[PDB]
């Protein structure tokens, strides 16, 4: 057990390295005790990697050290992410070793030499690092082929295929944290936001929200992070097409009693106009009839416990604004018509 | 139904008629099925006084319950509609005079010097000049 923190903490050391351009010293020597050790790694992932004090520990000692550098500043260095990543620390190491172009030609050739021998070692009880390698280019191929001759961007973007993998990333992501309990998941959830473009977190986010248990605390952990902070839901509820939010909305009933007030506020910010007979905003950000009547279509062909809550909410704010029964008054009373 | 008492369902009805008169031609002569209606209700100046007609029956409902701003965008679109007949700018120039007087107020003096009845219908000429105050051009000259 204590053998293995000096041992793990070296390799990380030696891997965040080995991707920064000062590569100018290393040698056959270095690059031999490298992969010696991520042998010796990849041998313990084997070994007693499942259910065990064991895993724990060093998932504390990874998840400690990912967060004591975070990811901001100094370096946004990857390190090995997980302890899966454990089984497969040597394949990165050596991209990474092959990326860096201030490494020595002797270096790389023995590198390049205990990676690629041959077919003279073709009969090997482990599967070997040429193995390894070989099978990683044939997945990346196949999956820009598929990209480029079959894929297709689903427009019910739960069921697509490229949001459904980055949600369940930051899913795991998430439970990494709450098991950790070191800081909290906004912080996290916060820092992310800054960092990256908002608009792809927040398509992410809708498709996280849905997918269930793979042990709901990821959900359960945004939702709270989303009713904290306002001004996202202002640009989320505003992104997102109609039928994901009236899913997410039927999902979670957390979410549905703000969503109507930020619709119901859209509306009280609209004006009509007698000579073009569409209601219409002054300033140009204010969503325009034709996406809030998308939304509220949506919102009202859902399960019941949606559709009463949404009527009655709307028949509260035609009642609050004068009973009118005629078009040109009332948003409310517009809405209700170009529902029947 | 104003001379009965009843806010709401007056502007309802005026609202009703201004949806009719922006929301389909009445000269749609482009098939003769009848014995239709062939000058009093086909005039152009007929329908613009009779919109600006409408427009200003509604906004001084708007005044009598207080919703002022409704009203002034009603008068404001009487405005646009029949700048050469004056009982549209008493009632705006009041609006403005009680709210933001000085540069809108001006503004629309000029509007009307700039711009200083031919075949109307009967009905309608009996409504302008029944619903019109007499104290117009005493306030217009304010
Ligand atoms: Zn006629």
């Amino acid at each position: 057990m204590e053998s293995l923190l000096q041992h793990l903490d070296r390799f990380s050391e030696l891997l965040a390295v080995s991707s920064t351009t000062y590569v100018s010293t290393w040698d056959p020597a270095t690059v031999r005790r490298a992969l010696q050790w991520a042998r010796y790694l990849r041998h313990i992932h084997r070994r007693f990697g499942r259910h065990g004090p064991i895993r724990t520990a060093l998932e504390r000692r990874l998840h400690n050290q990912w967060r004591q550098e975070g990811g901001f500043g100094r370096g946004p260095v990857p390190g090995l992410a997980n302890f899966q990543a454990l089984g497969h620390c040597d394949v990165l190491l050596s991209l990474r070793l092959l990326e860096n172009r201030a490494l020595g030609d002797a270096a790389r050739y023995h590198l390049v030499q205990q990676l690629f021998p041959g077919p003279g070692v073709r009969d090997a009880d482990e599967e070997t690092l040429q193995e390894s390698l070989a099978r990683l280019a044939r997945r990346r191929s196949a999956v820009h082929m598929l990209r480029f001759n079959g894929y297709r961007e689903n427009p019910n973007l739960q069921e697509d295929s490229l949001m459904k993998t980055q949600a369940e990333l930051l899913l795991e992501r998430l439970q990494e944290v709450g098991k950790a309990e070191a800081e909290r998941p906004a912080r996290f959830l916060s820092s992310l936001w800054e960092r990256l473009p908002q608009n792809n977190f927040l398509k992410v986010i809708a498709v996280a929200l849905l997918q269930p248990p793979l042990s709901g605390e990821g959900s359960q952990v945004l939702v709270h992070w989303l009713l904290g902070n306002s001004e996202v839901f202002a640009a989320f509820c505003r992104a997102l097409p109609a039928g994901l939010l009236t899913l997410v909305t039927s999902r979670h009933p957390a979410l549905s009693p703000v969503y109507l007030g930020l619709l119901t506020d859209w509306g009280q910010r609209l004006h009509y106009d007698l000579q073009k007979g569409i209601w219409v905003g002054t300033e140009s950000q204010d969503v325009p009839w034709e996406e809030l009547h998308n939304r509220f279509q949506s919102l009202c062909q859902a399960p019941p416990p949606l559709k009463d809550k949404v009527l009655t909410a709307l028949e509260t704010c035609k009642a609050q604004d004068g009973d009118f029964e005629v078009p040109g008054l009332s948003i409310w009373t517009d809405l209700l018509l170009a529902l029947r | 139904w104003v001379q009965l008492g009843a806010q709401k369902v007056a502007i309802s009805e005026f609202s009703r008629c201004l949806e009719l008169l922006f929301r389909a031609t009445p000269e749609e002569k482009e098939q003769g099925a009848a014995f239709n209606c062939e000058q009093g209700c086909k005039s152009d100046a007929a329908l613009q006084q009779l919109r600006a007609a409408a427009l200003i029956s509604r906004g001084l409902e708007w005044v009598a319950s207080g919703q002022d701003t409704k009203a002034l965008q009603d008068f404001l679109l009487s405005v646009q509609m029949c700048p050469g007949n004056r009982d549209t700018y008493f009632h705006l120039l009041q609006t403005l005079k009680r709210l933001d007087r000085r540069d809108e107020a001006t503004a629309l003096w000029w509007r009307l010097e700039a711009q200083t009845l031919w075949s109307l219908p009967l009905y309608l000429e009996s409504y302008l000049s029944w619903i019109r105050p007499s104290d117009r051009d005493a306030f217009l000259e304010e």
